[PDB]
């Protein structure tokens, strides 16, 4: 009834996610192979430690390409979103080109030629690192397959990692309810109330669609600096899709 | 203020539209000034907007029909008299090779080269309607027998020959050059992460405008 590329891409990504989840479950069953698999099942295959190591190496080598694909795409889109937020913070809300304007509501309200030309110019400027004062032209709603692939790979990573596993008082550290997963918390003594926990100063910000950032301050990441070039000790700042594939 | 820079004033000192269009209507962009009382017809031109109404509440009329400039009948016009052209060009040379004024943009955020290119494009569009002085009661009417201005092309040619001006044009929006009318100019009051994200990029909107007006709008000349 539709015959759309995006539907096929999303469905294939869903299938890939199912297969990767099954692979992760099977490899997580390796440590307890004898107790869980060998004894209960009448017909099981003997497993050795070197066989398991070779299996892990094989799985990582097979999963490397899709991992690079998702990392490139996700770093690109994250850089675009972070730049949009920074420009919104540094921009004039009255201008029609501001991110936080009614004209960008995407539901209340150019030509197709204009849209494609905007997309092409955005691609070129982003590639040459020249996207200043112009909002990046992207459609995150068309990245469903990337979402599925990223979810599957993060599931695999998380499952197998969990398989692997007066000053500074526990009272003075932020709890799960306010801390951000993967970001260091603002130092409780350097920053004032109006910028550390904006909800206490303004308790009316609590809305059903309310970001955690504006309710409990803007977190920061410990990246870029402290040397190293591992590709994940450096924060995603480049906005194209090639340089985050080169990285 | 940037709009008072001598180079900008020199380049924006063109004569009035009425000086060559006479009293007959013509197709040109129309500016209205609230301070001088120029609304609901009785409208001025671009040169009058840049010179006569510098600092007034002068804007552009979007729904602009054919009209002439009548700045003379409502306010004192400084654009009806044209100075010595040779002295103008000589002063342009001396200011280009004596001070680095060409690097600074104006109040609208446009470098001198972009302003000159836009002026040349608009002049090429408009001056084609100039009817020559064909041979075939109002004593206070300003003199209307002078040629349309032809300084913008010479200024553009001479500024493009200057290396510093061209470098400032092409590297506009980079780390060093930053226009006041840009969101990335003042970012020193933001969080370090937002500062990094904004500082990574460089500006190319002004350069794109310059190239587009030079290639697709300045169709008259290839020089
Ligand atoms: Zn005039
Ligand atoms: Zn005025
Ligand atoms: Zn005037």
């Amino acid at each position: 009834n539709a015959s759309s590329y995006l539907t096929s891409a999303s469905s294939l990504a869903r299938a890939y996610s199912i297969v990767i989840r099954q692979i992760s479950d099977l490899m997580g069953l390796i440590p307890k192979y004898n107790h869980l698999v060998y004894s209960q099942i009448p017909a099981a295959v003997k497993l050795t430690y070197q066989d398991a190591v070779n299996l892990q190496n094989y799985v990582e080598e097979k999963l490397i390409p899709t991992w690079n694909w998702m990392v490139s795409i996700m770093d690109s889109t994250e850089a675009q979103l972070r730049y949009g937020s920074a420009l919104a913070s540094a921009g004039d809300p009255g201008h029609p080109n501001h991110p936080l304007h009614a004209s960008q509501n995407s539901a209340r309200r150019m030509s197709a030629r204009g849209d494609f030309l905007n997309y092409a110019l955005s691609l070129m400027r982003s590639h040459n690192d020249e996207h200043s004062d112009v909002l990046p032209v992207l459609d995150v709603c068309s990245l469903k397959h990337v979402a599925y692939v990223f979810q599957a790979l993060i599931y695999w990573i998380k499952a197998m990692n969990q398989q692997t596993t007066g000053q500074n008082h526990p009272f003075f550290r932020r709890s799960d309810s306010m801390t951000f997963l993967g970001c260091i918390p603002p130092n409780p003594f350097e920053v004032p109330l109006a910028e550390a926990i904006p909800l206490a100063d303004q308790p009316h910000l609590l809305q059903p669609n309310a970001r955690k950032e504006d309710l409990f301050g803007r977190p920061s990441q410990g990246l870029y600096s402290s040397s190293a070039s591992s590709g994940k000790c450096l924060m995603e700042v480049t906005v194209d899709r090639n340089c985050l594939e080169v990285l | 203020n940037p709009d008072d820079s001598p180079l900008y004033v020199l380049c924006c000192n063109d004569t009035c539209s009425f000086t060559w269009t006479g009293a007959e209507h013509i197709n040109q962009d129309i500016f209205e000034c609230r301070t001088c009382g120029l609304l609901e017809s009785l409208c001025c031109c671009t040169e009058c907007a840049r010179v006569c109404h510098k600092g007034h509440d002068c804007k552009l009329k979007r729904t602009s029909p054919t009209a002439y400039c009548d700045c003379w009948e409502k306010c004192k016009c400084k654009t009806l008299i044209a100075g010595q052209k040779s002295a103008r060009l000589d002063l342009l040379y001396r200011l280009l090779t004596a001070t680095n004024l060409v690097t600074l943009p104006n109040s609208r955020g446009e470098h001198l080269l972009l302003f000159l290119v836009q002026t040349v494009a608009r002049q090429t569009v408009e001056h084609c309607q100039y009817r020559p002085p064909r041979i075939r009661e109002d004593s206070d009417m300003p003199d209307h027998d002078l040629e349309p201005p032809r300084f913008a092309q010479l200024a553009l040619e001479r500024v493009l020959q200057d290396w510093n001006a061209l470098k400032s044009m092409i590297m506009f929006g980079s780390q060093e050059n930053k226009d006041p009318l840009s969101a990335s100019s003042r970012i020193g009051h933001l969080l370090p992460e937002e500062q990094v994200y904004l500082n990574q990029q460089s500006g190319t909107i002004r350069l794109d405008c310059f190239t587009h007006c030079l290639i697709v709008k300045c169709t008259a000349d290839i020089l």
